C-alpha cells in the first residue's frame, strides 16, 4: 500500500506536475536487472567445453565420442560439429546430417540452429556414470 | 515381475509363461554384425541349416 | 431459554474441542511429535494438515486459518484474524461447523 | 492484480487428483492411432455377433 | 506386412501368389524375395504400381 | 481492509482536531478493534457546502481516512459514535472491502476459487485506485513484488 | 576467459567424483562433511563469486551428486545447513532447475527428522517453488524415519528374546500403524499418475549410479 | 403371486409400498418385473 | 440363490469402491490444502508488514 | 519393441495430404479474402 | 468376488516394503531375500495348489512328502472350468484408478 | 399459445425438468437480445442442444498436437 501514497507535486518549468517520489529509484532497479539479464545471456554464449556422444541412427551401432568446445557467438557452429562427427564416422563432409537431441526423458528433438543448440547445452546438465571418468 | 513374485505362475502352472532369458540370447556376434538382443533358433546360423 | 443460551454461546465465540487435539495425537503421533518439538517457532511446513481435513474444519480464526499457522507472525495480525473480528454470518458458519463435526460419522 | 503470486499456478503445483473423468482417452490423454470417424458411423452400429 | 520368417514361420494369406505373378517379376524383379525373406512393409503406392 | 471510513470534518484549531481523533480512536480500541491506518489529508474545498453543528454552512473541510478491523456487531456502536460527534460533518462507510466488485465473477480467478485472503491483507489504497496513479506504479509494483518474494521466507524462518 | 573457469571446473568435478566413488566407511560423517566444505572453499562455490568465473556452471550433473554429498549433517554445529544453501543458491543464479530425482534422493539421504526439516527450510530460503513432489517426498521421508525407528525397536526386542513377537510380525506385514501415504492403498502417493516413492528407503551410492548407468547403456545400445 | 399373476405386478400401489417397506431400490420402469431395480441388503446377505 | 450371491458380489464391490473414492476425496482436500497454505502464507507475510 | 530397427531405416513416413489438398490450385481463390456476410435465418412462424 | 480378486494380491510397493521390513527385524541380509506370492483357489483346493504348497513353500523332496502325506497320490482333484481364471487378473491403468478398484 | 409468458412453446428437446418450456423456473429467456446465432430466442443455445442436424457439427470434446503423432504430420487441430 505504501507505494500508492508515494506521489508528489513538483513544479517543472512553468507548470505543475504530479510525479512518483520513488520513480528514479525504480528506474535504477529495473536497469540493473536488465544488465544482469545481459550478463546471463552473454554468459550462456560463452565457450562450453563438453564431451560429445553421437549415436548414428541405424542398424549398425556406432557411437562417436570426442571433446568439443562450443562457441555459440558467430549456423557455422552446428556445421563445425557436424563436420567433426562425419570426420569420426569415416564419411565425406558433404553428407546431409540431421542432428538431434537425445533427452534424459528418452525423447528426441531436431536441432536446426545455433541459438537452439546453446539452449540444449544449458538445459541438459548431462547424465553420466561417474565411475567412468 | 510375475515370474519373480508368483509361485502359481512359475511352478507347474496351469498355462505356461515365457522366459525372457530363454527366448532371447544377449550380445551376439555373427560375421561382423553386432546384435544387442537376438532370439534363439536351434539352427542358429544360415550355415548351420 | 435453551435456544437463547445457544445463540449467546454462538455470539461471544466458539471453540475447537480438545477432543480433536487428542485424537490427532493418538492417530498420528509422529506429526503431533513434530508440532510438539516446534511450538512457538515459525513453521514452513504445515505438519498440522491431518488435524484439519477440510476447509470448514478450522473455525477458530477467520478464513479457515489453523491456529499453529499463526506462530511466526505479528500479534496484530493474530488479533485481526481472531474470533472477535468475524462477521455474524461467519460466526454462524463457525457454530455449524463445530456441531457438524461433533455428530459426523466421518470427516 | 489482487491474486498474483510467486508460487506458480494450479497446473504447476498439480494439486488435482483424477484427470479426465473417463480415464484413458485416445484423443485427450493417451495418443490416437488409426482413423478419424468424423460422422458417427462407426459409433452407432449393431453387433452382428 | 507379409512377415513371419521373423517369428520363425513361413508367410500365410496367399499374398505369395500376388508376389509371384509374372507381372511383379517384370516390374520389380527381386521384390518378391525382398518381401518374403525380409519382413518388410509395402504401402499404397507399391500396391498400386 | 475489513472496514473503512471517509470522515469529512470541520477545520478547527489543531488541539481540537487531535482531541476528536483521540476520541474516535479510543472509541475503536475500547470496542476491541484495530486501526490499520489513520490517514490525514488537508483542508479541501468540496463540491457541496456542509453545515456543521452550528448550522453555519462551510466552504472548506478537513478530510480524514480511517481503516479499521472490527467485529460487525460492535461497529454499530462505533458508527453511531462517529456520526454523533460534533466535529464530523459527514462519514461514508465502505464495508465492501473484503469482497470488492471485480472478483469471483464466472471463474475470473485463476488457480483458486474465491481466495478471501487476497483482499484482506491489502489496504484500501490498492483496492481502490486514487486518480494520481499512472503507469509508473506498474514499475514500482513489480520491484516491490520480486523483492518481496525474495526476502519473505528468509525473513520469516529466522526466528 | 570463462574457458579457464570451465577448465578449473573440470578439475573440480574430477575430485568430486574422486570422493563420491570412494563411498567407504573410511569416509565418516565428520570426514565427508569437512571434505565437502574443503572443496567448496577451494573452488569458490559461494554466491559472492561473480557470474563469469563461477565454477558451478561447468559441473555437469556432478553438481547434484556433490549436492547430496552434503546431506547427512555431522554432529559439530548447525553450520552444516549452510554448505547446502550455498550450493543451491548458485543453481538459482545459473538457471539449472533441480530435478525431482535429485531432491528425492536428497531426502532419502536424511538421518533424523530435524535434518529433513532443515532441508525443506533450506530450499525455502533458496526460492524453490514448492510442488507436490516437494511435499510428498518430505512426507515419505518422515514415514521411513518412523518405520526405521520401529524396525530398530522390534529387531532390538527380538535380540534379547530370540523369537519375534506377533507385534513384530504384523508390523512386518502391514507396516506402520496408521501411516500417511501407505502401501496397502498405493493410489494415494501418486503425482501426475506416476507413483512417487523413492524416499521411503535408504540408497547407497551404487544405487544412484545404477540408475544413470542403466540410462547410459540404454543410449549406447537401443 | 407376482410371477404368474399380472395384477400383482402393478407397480404404483401394491408394489411401491412393498418395496418401500422391504427397503429395495425401486422405480417406475425397472429391471425386475416388479417395481425393483435390485435386491435389498437383507436379501443379498442372507441365503433363504 | 445364484442370482443373490452375484448380486451381493456386485454390492460389496460398489461399497468397496466408494470407500476408495472416499480416500481419494480426502487426499484431494489435503492437496488443495497444501496449495492453499502456499498462497495464504504468502499473503500473511505481506500483512506482517 | 526392443528390436525391430532393421526395418526402421528403409521404413516410410505417411504423406502430407492435408496441406497438399490445402495448397491445390483453386478456382475460388481471391487476392484478398473476405468472410461472407450473415445469411437470413428463420425467426419463427410469425416473422419468417 | 471376481471383482475383489484384482486387488487382493499385494502391490509391488508392498513387497518392497515387507522385504525391507523383514530385513530390519530378522536381521536377514537384504542382498538375498526372495519374497513370493501363492494364491489358492477360493472354494476348494486342487492338486496343483497342493503340489506347489508342498514343493516350494515348504521344501519337500518327493519321497519325504510321499512318506508324510500318503493320500496325495489318490487325490486327483483339479480346477473346474468355472474356476479356472481365478489366477488371471485384470490389468488396470494408473489414470483409470477412480473408476475401477 | 397467445398468452404472454407462454411464448417459449412446448419443446421436448431441451434438457430441463419440464417439457413445457414456459413453466421452467431456471433460465428465463430474453426476446430482444437473444437468438443471433440460434435462430429464434425460444430455442436452446448452440452448446446445450440435445438433438443434432445432419449437416451441422455436434459438440466439441473438451481437452483442458501431442497425441496425433501417429497421424498425418500436416493434420492440424
Amino acid at each position: 500500500s505504501e507505494m500508492f501514497r508515494a506521489y508528489v507535486l513538483e513544479r517543472r518549468g512553468a507548470t505543475d506536475v504530479v510525479t512518483h517520489r520513488d520513480a528514479e529509484r525504480a528506474a535504477a532497479w529495473s536497469q540493473q536487472r536488465q544488465r544482469e539479464y545481459d550478463a546471463y545471456c552473454s554468459l550462456k554464449e560463452a565457450p562450453h567445453p563438453r564431451h560429445v556422444y553421437a549415436r548414428l541412427e541405424g542398424c549398425e551401432g556406432k557411437i562417436v565420442s570426442f571433446e568439443f568446445v562450443f562457441e555459440i557467438s558467430c549456423t557455422t557452429t552446428i556445421s563445425r560439429l557436424k563436420s567433426r562427427i562425419l570426420d569420426a564416422l569415416g564419411m565425406p563432409r558433404d553428407r546431409n546430417i540431421d542432428l538431434g537431441w537425445y533427452l534424459p526423458t528418452l525423447d528426441t528433438c531436431p536441432i536446426h540452429s545455433d541459438e537452439e543448440l546453446m539452449q540444449v547445452l544449458h538445459t541438459d546438465p548431462g547424465i553420466e556414470d561417474p565411475k567412468e571418468k | 515381475e510375475e515370474r519373480r513374485h508368483n509361485i502359481h505362475h512359475t511352478h507347474r502352472p496351469t498355462r505356461p509363461l515365457p522366459d525372457f532369458e530363454e527366448v532371447f540370447e544377449r550380445d551376439v556376434e555373427i560375421d561382423g554384425h553386432r546384435f544387442v538382443l537376438r532370439p534363439r533358433w536351434n539352427p542358429r546360423t544360415l550355415q548351420d541349416v | 431459554p435453551v435456544q437463547k443460551k445457544r445463540q449467546e454461546q454462538m455470539l461471544y465465540g466458539v471453540n475447537i474441542p480438545e477432543t480433536r487435539q487428542m485424537k490427532f495425537e493418538e492417530q498420528h503421533p509422529l506429526l503431533a511429535g513434530a508440532l510438539r518439538k516446534l511450538e512457538g517457532q515459525p513453521k514452513g511446513f504445515p505438519f498440522w494438515y491431518r488435524k484439519y481435513p477440510t476447509r470448514r474444519h478450522a473455525y477458530e480464526y477467520r478464513f479457515s486459518i489453523p491456529v499453529e499457522m499463526l506462530d511466526g507472525y505479528n500479534d496484530d495480525v493474530k488479533k485481526a484474524l481472531s474470533k472477535g473480528m468475524m462477521s455474524i454470518q461467519e460466526k454462524q458458519f463457525a457454530q455449524e461447523a463445530m456441531y457438524m463435526e461433533r455428530y459426523a460419522e466421518h470427516d | 492484480l489482487m491474486a498474483h503470486s510467486d508460487t506458480k499456478g494450479i497446473p504447476y503445483f498439480k494439486v488435482d487428483n483424477r484427470g479426465h473423468s473417463n480415464g484413458r482417452v485416445p484423443g485427450v490423454n493417451a495418443p490416437f492411432f488409426g482413423e478419424f470417424d468424423q460422422k458417427m458411423m462407426q459409433a452407432m452400429s449393431r453387433p452382428l455377433n | 506386412i507379409f512377415d513371419g520368417p521373423n517369428v520363425g514361420i513361413t508367410p500365410y494369406g496367399g499374398m505369395t501368389r500376388l508376389l509371384a505373378r509374372p507381372e511383379t517379376s517384370l516390374k520389380y524383379p527381386g521384390l518378391a524375395e525382398f518381401v518374403v525373406l525380409t519382413g518388410a512393409s509395402l504401402f499404397a503406392g507399391d500396391a498400386l504400381r | 481492509v475489513f472496514y473503512s471510513f471517509v470522515l469529512v470534518m470541520k477545520p478547527r484549531q489543531r488541539r481540537f482536531t487531535s482531541q476528536a481523533l483521540r476520541e474516535i480512536g479510543v472509541a475503536v480500541y475500547s470496542n476491541g478493534g484495530l486501526i490499520r491506518s489513520i490517514t490525514n489529508e488537508g483542508i479541501m474545498r468540496p463540491y457541496s457546502r456542509f453545515r456543521d453543528a452550528d448550522n453555519t454552512p462551510l466552504t472548506y473541510a478537513r478530510y480524514i481516512i480511517l481503516q479499521l478491523d472490527m467485529g460487525e456487531e460492535e461497529m454499530g456502536k462505533v458508527d453511531k459514535i462517529i456520526r454523533e460527534h460534533q466535529d464530523v460533518l459527514m462519514a461514508l462507510k465502505l464495508n465492501n472491502l473484503e469482497r470488492p466488485v471485480g472478483i469471483r465473477s464466472g471463474n475470473k480467478e485463476l488457480q483458486a476459487a474465491y481466495f478471501p485472503l487476497d483482499t484482506f491483507t491489502r489496504l484500501e489504497e490498492e483496492i481502490n485506485w486514487s486518480p494520481q496513479t499512472s503507469a509508473d506504479i506498474y514499475t514500482q509494483l513489480e520491484m516491490n513484488w520480486k523483492e518481496f518474494s525474495r526476502t519473505r521466507w528468509s525473513s520469516f524462518l529466522r526466528n | 576467459n570463462a574457458y579457464a573457469a570451465m577448465e578449473l571446473a573440470a578439475e573440480a568435478r574430477r575430485e568430486i567424483h574422486e570422493l563420491w566413488l570412494s563411498a567407504e566407511t573410511a569416509l565418516e560423517r565428520e570426514k565427508r562433511v569437512q571434505q565437502v566444505a574443503a572443496l567448496i572453499e577451494k573452488y569458490k562455490l559461494d554466491p559472492s563469486t561473480p557470474r563469469e568465473a563461477d565454477v558451478s556452471r561447468g559441473l555437469g550433473d556432478a553438481f547434484d551428486r556433490l549436492l547430496l554429498l552434503c546431506l547427512p549433517l555431522g554432529k559439530t554445529d548447525a553450520k552444516g545447513t549452510d554448505n547446502l544453501e550455498r550450493l543451491m543458491h548458485l543453481a538459482g543464479r545459473n538457471g539449472r532447475e533441480l530435478s525431482v530425482r535429485t531432491i528425492q534422493h536428497l531426502f532419502a539421504r536424511t538421518d533424523s527428522f530435524a535434518e529433513a526439516l532443515a532441508v525443506f527450510y533450506t530450499m525455502r530460503r533458496c526460492h524453490v517453488a514448492m510442488n507436490m513432489e516437494a511435499y510428498y517426498s518430505m512426507l515419505y521421508s518422515l514415514q521411513r524415519l518412523e518405520e526405521e525407528g520401529w524396525g530398530q525397536h522390534f529387531r532390538n526386542e527380538y535380540e534379547e528374546n530370540g523369537a519375534p513377537s506377533e507385534q513384530a510380525m504384523d508390523f512386518i506385514v502391514k507396516g506402520i500403524s496408521n501411516a500417511l501415504l501407505p502401501e496397502n492403498k498405493p493410489w494415494l502417493g501418486r503425482v501426475m499418475f506416476q507413483d512417487r516413492n523413492v524416499p521411503d528407503r535408504r540408497y547407497d551410492t551404487r544405487d544412484f549410479d545404477e540408475l544413470d548407468t542403466a540410462w547410459t547403456q540404454r543410449y549406447k545400445s537401443g | 403371486d407376482a410371477s404368474n399373476n399380472r395384477f400383482f405386478r402393478g407397480y404404483y400401489y401394491g408394489q411401491r409400498e412393498l418395496h418401500q417397506l422391504l427397503g429395495r431400490p425401486h422405480s417406475l420402469e425397472a429391471t425386475n418385473a416388479d417395481g425393483s431395480n435390485d435386491l435389498s441388503t437383507y436379501e443379498a446377505n442372507t441365503s433363504q | 440363490e445364484k442370482k443373490r450371491i452375484e448380486a451381493r458380489q456386485m454390492m460389496d464391490g460398489r461399497q468397496a469402491l466408494k470407500k476408495k473414492h472416499l480416500d481419494l476425496l480426502r487426499e484431494f482436500h489435503e492437496r488443495q490444502f497444501f496449495f492453499w497454505y502456499e498462497r495464504a502464507s504468502e499473503r500473511l507475510q505481506n500483512m506482517n508488514l | 519393441s526392443i528390436y525391430a530397427h532393421a526395418l526402421s531405416q528403409f521404413a516410410v513416413c505417411r504423406q502430407p495430404w492435408n496441406e497438399y489438398i490445402g495448397l491445390l490450385t483453386k478456382q475460388d481463390s481471391t487476392p484478398y479474402h473476405t468472410e461472407p456476410q450473415e445469411k437470413p435465418a428463420y425467426r419463427g412462424r410469425k416473422q419468417g | 468376488n471376481p471383482w475383489l480378486r484384482n486387488r487382493q494380491l499385494p502391490h509391488r510397493r508392498q513387497m518392497e516394503g515387507i522385504a525391507r521390513r523383514v530385513c530390519f527385524v530378522l536381521g536377514i541380509p537384504p542382498s538375498e531375500v526372495r519374497i513370493r506370492n501363492l494364491l489358492l483357489p477360493p472354494t476348494y483346493l486342487d492338486k496343483g495348489s497342493i503340489v506347489r504348497l508342498n514343493d516350494i513353500v515348504f521344501r519337500l523332496s518327493n519321497e519325504q512328502s510321499n512318506l508324510l502325506i500318503p493320500w496325495l497320490t489318490n487325490y486327483n482333484k483339479e480346477l473346474d472350468p468355472k474356476d479356472v481364471d481365478y489366477t488371471a487378473l485384470a490389468k488396470t491403468t494408473n489414470e483409470e484408478e477412480w473408476l475401477t478398484l | 399459445a397467445n398468452h404472454p409468458n407462454r411464448q417459449s412453446g412446448i419443446q421436448f428437446l431441451t434438457h430441463y425438468n419440464t417439457h413445457q418450456r414456459f413453466r421452467v423456473n431456471k433460465d428465463y429467456i430474453d426476446y430482444m437480445h437473444w437468438g443471433k446465432e440460434q435462430g429464434q430466442a425460444r430455442l436452446p443455445h448452440r452448446h446445450q442442444r440435445v438433438a443434432f442436424d445432419f449437416n451441422d457439427q455436434l459438440h466439441p470434446t473438451r481437452i483442458g498436437y501431442a497425441w496425433f503423432a501417429s497421424q498425418d504430420p500436416t493434420f492440424g487441430h
